């Protein structure tokens, strides 16, 4: 009855689902386990670059803590 | 014109701070509230000579503050910043409200083992007097002798001679 356009709306639905998870999961591998670094003003792309200058490998998702000091 | 004078290379090295700016954020208040006096006199020195090149020495003691500030970070409460940094880390645009309990548990370390007190909402942004035994730089602009003006009217306003002058008007 009504519920057969149930199926075309959940493979419907899956391929809403794939573009979000997607950039979510690609997002989290490009950046060490975490979150993009959202960089909409130019001071958080300034912190930006400084990691990347201080983490010596050129990425600036590599942190680095109190180790790095003596 | 003249040869920029620059410092050498060797005038430039010193310790850096070697940490990421998350490091850096998470420690932001209490940076704030314990290095505040050479931070401050090389603001006032920044702000005042108008040149990097005449703020090398008061900036080398920032970098001498900010390290010792760390390192009284890392010989009592390595452990819970390293946590409470590791968790701003975490965000993109490292959301001090994402990360209350890991603040609450560093500001309890801190206050318990250390005795400072995270500034409030508001105190960070105060502008505060500095005092320091360097000269006022009596020419900051580095600017020269500005020209002599115009002489003023002065006297009091005669009448004018034999009217308008303009070819037979007589007045
Ligand atoms: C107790 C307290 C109270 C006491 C009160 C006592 C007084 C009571 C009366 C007060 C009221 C004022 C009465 C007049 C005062 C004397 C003015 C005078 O004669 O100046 C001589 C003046 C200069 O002569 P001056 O020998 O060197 O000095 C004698 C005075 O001491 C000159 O003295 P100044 O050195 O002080 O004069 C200053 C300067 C002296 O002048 C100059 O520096 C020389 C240059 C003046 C202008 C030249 C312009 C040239 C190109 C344009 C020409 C336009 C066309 C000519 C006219 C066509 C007709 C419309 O004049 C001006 O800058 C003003 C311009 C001229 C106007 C004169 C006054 C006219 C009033 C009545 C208007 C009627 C129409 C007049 C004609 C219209 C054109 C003006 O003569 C001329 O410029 C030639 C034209 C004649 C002047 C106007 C005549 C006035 C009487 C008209 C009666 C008839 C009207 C008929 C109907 C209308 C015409 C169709």
């Amino acid at each position: 009855m009504w519920f057969e356009v149930l199926p075309g709306i959940a493979v419907m639905g899956v391929c809403l689902f794939i573009p979000g998870m997607a950039t979510a999961r690609i997002h989290r591998f490009s950046n060490g386990g975490r979150e993009k670094r959202v960089a909409h003003y130019s001071y958080q792309w300034y912190l930006m670059e400084r990691d990347r200058r201080v983490s010596g490998v050129n990425r600036y998702y590599v942190s680095k803590g109190l180790e790095n000091i003596d | 014109p003249g040869i920029v004078e620059l410092p050498s290379l060797e005038d430039l090295k010193v310790q850096e701070v070697k940490v990421s700016s998350s490091v850096l954020k998470a420690a932001a208040h209490h940076y704030g509230a314990q290095c505040d006096k050479p931070n401050k006199e090389f603001m006032l020195c920044r702000w005042e000579e108008k040149d990097p090149r005449r703020c090398l020495e008061e900036g080398k003691l920032v970098n001498q503050c900010a390290l010792e500030f760390f390192r009284q970070i890392k010989r009592h409460c390595a452990e819970p910043f390293t946590e409470y940094w590791t968790c701003i880390d975490y965000s993109g645009l490292q959301l001090f409200r994402r990360c209350r309990k890991e603040q609450a548990q560093f500001d309890k370390c801190v206050l318990d083992k250390l005795g400072w007190v995270r500034p409030d909402l508001g105190e960070l942004s105060k502008v505060t007097k500095v005092k320091t035994d360097r000269p006022l730089p009596e020419n900051p602009y580095h600017s020269r002798a500005r020209p002599e003006p115009n002489p003023e009217v002065e006297g009091d306003l005669k009448p004018a001679r034999h009217g308008s002058r303009l070819f037979f008007w007589t007045m």
